[PDB]
């Protein structure tokens, strides 16, 4: 192969659009 | 006569003779009586190096023969997969039609060139384009009995362009010659992929400085903002590309741009621990108190990622050491939640309040005891955190540690004089929390001390 970087999906995975977002605020309430 | 020798060298693959003829002054766009220039003759015989060299010599890529065929048509009809790939990478129109209406996909399909068909379909060739007689690549493949071509044409259908635009591929590989040819053909440097990113984004991702400078000199937007708000400066800051960050700031990148989550490039640099990029942005005027949608500042991002030197640098640039998110979490709260005792120590040595209160009254000591982070607890208790502090529900750190079952933290708290007789708003003691969660060892150690 060695040419997956020419495709839209692999390039989108490489660019890592999720790394530019704020995921959430970790609260972790102790109450059950 | 020199042009004839150049064409013969192009046909025979003699690259040295063709280059010598071009040096002597032979027109690059010369062609024989059939209209086939050097590019056509090189494409017919599979001479990839000759094709690349002639494309570098500003030969007209979309030249047509007397039958209306381009170089891509000839390479598809001749079955030269490498030449087809090279022509497509340099910007050949895969949907060009000849005089009788044939397309490169049709010519590959009629000659059972399965690899060429696959590559053209992946690059956006439309199989619905018919000739003057109404035939399609599927129709001629069915007529000629090319079963594999028929199968692939039926299965692919209209999946469309799955490949990147050629300029994006050139920017990924830092290929300045291919990018120069592409920009000579198509003047626009801001061609968009299916995701919405320009080739400048790709160049900034891989820190391909040469192609990035080439794109910026041709008129690329240094502050091209897609729907997600991710600028090339954001990508360069996130990836750690210091030289790319400097290049983008030199060409006029906006430093206060926010993404859809309101992340500034300072946030991207701080969350990944890039100290030099953060310093460059702060020296260029980055707001150090910029907040995301959740209220996180860059120091929150740096503390979250255990980026010690980034926290030091931000504190050196007058960052608020007790900045609060929407949940009122200080960077000390984040360090206690993530177990980063080094970040917590750096924050505490510079005056961060050890007894800061979150929304539910949780202190950093409470969060350290909840997550079994003993070292953060030790540093907080050394730096004056209240061991008997209560939340809004009356929970002491011993309450949280006993409920969570973290036996070493329970033992450490009891060795320092914490009282197991404390009570919640429900009057429940740490022994109640240990018994309601089935922690036999924690309950036994609580009983052995004062209960």
């Amino acid at each position: 192969e060695e040419l997956q970087d020419d495709y839209e999906d692999m390039m989108e995975e490489n660019l890592e659009q999720e790394e530019y977002e704020d995921p959430d605020i970790p609260e972790s309430q102790m109450e059950e | 006569d020199a042009a004839t020798s150049f064409l013969r060298a192009a046909r025979s693959g003699n690259l040295d003779k063709a280059l010598d003829h071009l040096r002597n002054g032979v027109d690059i766009n010369t062609c024989n009586q059939n209209g086939l220039n050097g590019l056509h003759l090189a494409s017919k015989e599979g001479h990839v190096k000759m094709v690349v060299e002639l494309l570098h010599k500003e030969i007209i890529l979309e030249t047509t023969t007397k039958k209306g065929n381009t170089a891509l048509h000839i390479a598809a009809l001749a079955g030269q997969d490498e030449v087809v790939r090279e022509l497509v990478n340099y910007g050949a129109n895969v949907n060009a039609q000849s005089q009788k209406g044939f397309t490169p996909l049709y010519m590959a399909a009629q000659e059972n060139h399965l690899e060429v068909v696959k590559f053209l379909l992946e690059n956006g060739a439309n199989q619905n384009v018919a000739t003057e007689d109404g035939f399609t690549p599927l129709a001629v493949a069915l007529q000629q009995g090319h079963e594999n071509v028929v199968a692939h044409l039926i299965n692919y259908g209209t999946k469309g362009k799955v490949r990147l635009p050629a300029l994006h591929i050139a920017a990924r590989n830092d290929d300045t010659r291919t990018a120069a040819v592409l920009l000579q053909n198509d003047p626009n440097p801001d061609v968009l992929s299916k995701t919405g990113f320009t080739p400048l984004h790709i160049a900034a991702h891989y820190e391909n400085l040469n192609v990035a400078q080439l794109l910026l000199n041709r008129g690329a937007s240094v502050n091209f903002t897609p729907q997600n708000g991710i600028t090339p400066l954001h990508i360069a800051s996130r990836r750690g590309n210091v030289i790319m960050v400097r290049l983008l700031l030199d060409r006029g990148a906006q430093i206060e741009t926010k993404t859809k989550d309101e992340l500034t490039p300072l946030h991207c640099a701080a969350r990944n621990g890039h100290v030099r990029i953060s310093e460059i942005l702060l020296d260029h005027g980055a707001p150090i108190q910029a907040k995301t949608k959740n209220g996180l500042s860059p120091i929150h991002m740096a503390a979250q990622g255990d980026h010690l030197d980034c926290v030091r640098l931000l504190l050196q640039y007058d960052a608020e050491i007790d900045d609060i998110t929407l949940d009122h979490l200080t960077p000390l709260h984040v360090a206690a939640h993530c177990g980063h005792h080094r970040v917590a120590k750096v924050l505490l040595d510079k005056g961060a309040k050890p007894n800061s209160r979150a929304l539910n009254g949780f202190t950093p000591l409470h969060i350290a005891c909840k997550k079994n982070h003993v070292r953060v607890m030790e540093l907080l208790l050394k730096t004056g955190a209240s061991i008997d502090a209560v939340t809004e529900s009356g929970l002491t750190p011993l309450h949280v540690a006993s409920f969570m079952g973290h036996l070493p933290i329970v033992k450490n708290l009891l060795q320092r004089g914490a009282s197991p007789n404390v009570s919640n708003v429900k009057v429940e003691t740490p022994l109640h929390m240990a018994a309601r969660a089935g922690h036999t060892e924690v309950a036994k150690y609580l009983l052995q001390n004062k209960a």
